[PDB]
């Protein structure tokens, strides 16, 4: 659910 | 006079070599528009590389400086230096007994590695990293520490591709020490290097964590210099893109009150990245959402949802919507988000040209609606659905049925069906 | 964060 660069 | 200088460089006498090389060095060091192309065309670059192996440290130094500045130029000018075989010799010079020669070799390698990921990888393949890291642990000279940290950051920089992880990972224990530097330039470049290395898969984040870096990074969030704050914050933000345990390290290091402060930064980019960072925390588990709530971060986020630039609003949207994920486990969180006025700004974002933002706003609103329905059945209407309706929100969800994508106008339809029919 | 630096 995380948005990386 | 150029031809006489070339003659001097091709001389076999050390004094003529030094005088001519020094003249080339000065040409290449002029204030504006150094004649790099002209110098290359004279054919002296190969001689400069020969001079790097001279027992006379002065000609080593002057030649290294000339080569450094040729490599400060274009990709093709840098390639001339590479083709001449400078890089393995610069790596040897990192172990020179002369500190000025060591330092100039650091600089040259910085420029060469800075040209591209391909040049970076060539420099690393020649074994530059270990002797560079040794200098960073040993030197007490500020100019060397500055130059070597900058060069190290170029060894870490670039994503097309990223450097080989096991090759570059030895940098981490050294960077962990450099973030305690009393010098701002060292601090800035060390933080940037960490920002590059921490961007990637979660095993890399774990390596950063095990190096002990998070605690000092969190402290640097409130550094006086925005030039330190920016890469420190990018690094903290990278770490919370990891799993829940990794993200918890950042919370436990006390980052949340810092993140609250950074939402009021004078720099738009810092406010934006603080929102991004917070969003990856509210993407976490129920306790992590609660930590953000307990840190009083929700009202400023809702403020930024409406004010601030579009890039910041997008991040704030993610943060607030992510925080609606626990309607089953702890619906009190959503009821608080609603009490703080999240519904109207989320509805206004349904007219955002970016379909990703539309989807995220719709996701949050559906999560909100489910709790409103839940509250109804225990009581008789859905109070939140009523909220959405009279603020003009219902119409905006209704226009989302003509969105032409997939999970958006399907989402919009189901909401109208279950809540506004 | 410059990619390259020219010396003097």
């Amino acid at each position: 659910k995380k948005r990386k660069v | 006079d150029l031809p006489k200088m070339v003659e001097g460089v091709f001389s076999s006498e050390i004094d003529k070599q030094i005088q001519a090389t020094t003249k080339f060095r000065k040409l290449l060091s002029k204030e504006r528009n150094p004649p790099i192309e002209e110098v290359i065309k004279t054919g002296v670059v190969g001689r400069f590389v020969e001079f790097l192996r001279s027992p006379h440290t002065l000609v080593q130094f002057e030649a290294a400086w000339a080569l450094t500045n040729i490599a400060s130029g274009s990709a093709t000018q840098t390639q001339v230096v590479i083709e001449a075989g400078a890089v393995p010799i610069f790596v040897e010079l990192l172990g020179s007994p002369e500190p000025d020669v060591r330092e100039q070799a650091v600089w040259a390698l910085g420029n060469i590695a800075g040209d591209s990921p391909q040049c970076r990888d060539y420099v690393l393949s020649c074994g530059a990293l270990r002797p560079l890291l040794t200098l960073l642990g040993d030197s007490r000279k500020l100019s060397m520490l500055r130059n070597a940290t900058w060069t190290l950051s170029n060894f870490c920089r670039g994503k097309t591709p990223q450097p080989d992880w096991n090759t570059i990972a030895p940098a981490l224990p050294v960077l962990a020490k450099l973030v305690y530097s009393l010098d701002d330039e060292v601090l800035i470049d060390a933080c940037w290097a960490i920002s590059y290395l921490s961007d990637g898969s979660n095993d890399k984040i774990q390596a950063v964590i095990e190096a002990g870096i998070p605690r000092r990074l969190v402290e640097l969030l409130m550094h006086a210099s925005t030039s330190v704050q920016t890469p420190a914050l990018r690094s903290v933000g990278n770490i919370v893109t990891g799993d829940d345990v990794q993200t918890q390290v950042i919370i436990n290091c006390g980052a949340l009150p810092c993140l609250l402060s950074l939402l009021s930064s004078n720099k738009d980019g810092i406010r934006k990245e603080a929102c991004w960072t917070i969003s990856n925390i509210t993407a976490g588990n129920s306790a992590q959402i609660q930590s953000v709530i307990d840190a009083n971060i929700i009202p400023p986020l809702i403020h930024l949802l409406s004010h601030a630039d579009l890039k910041t609003r997008k991040e704030a949207c993610w943060a607030i919507s992510n925080a609606t994920s626990g309607g089953l486990q702890k619906p009190d969180q959503i009821r608080y988000l609603v009490a703080q006025g999240c519904i109207k700004p989320l509805c206004d974002l349904l007219a955002c040209p970016d379909n990703k933002i539309i989807q995220v706003a719709l996701d949050g609103l559906e999560n909100i609606l489910k709790v409103g329905e839940l509250d109804k059945n225990a009581a008789s209407i859905n109070r939140y659905a009523l909220f959405i309706e009279e603020c003009g929100g219902m119409e905006k969800i209704h226009d989302c049925q003509t969105n032409a994508n997939e999970e958006i106008y399907m989402k919009a339809y189901n909401i109208i069906e279950k809540y506004f029919s």
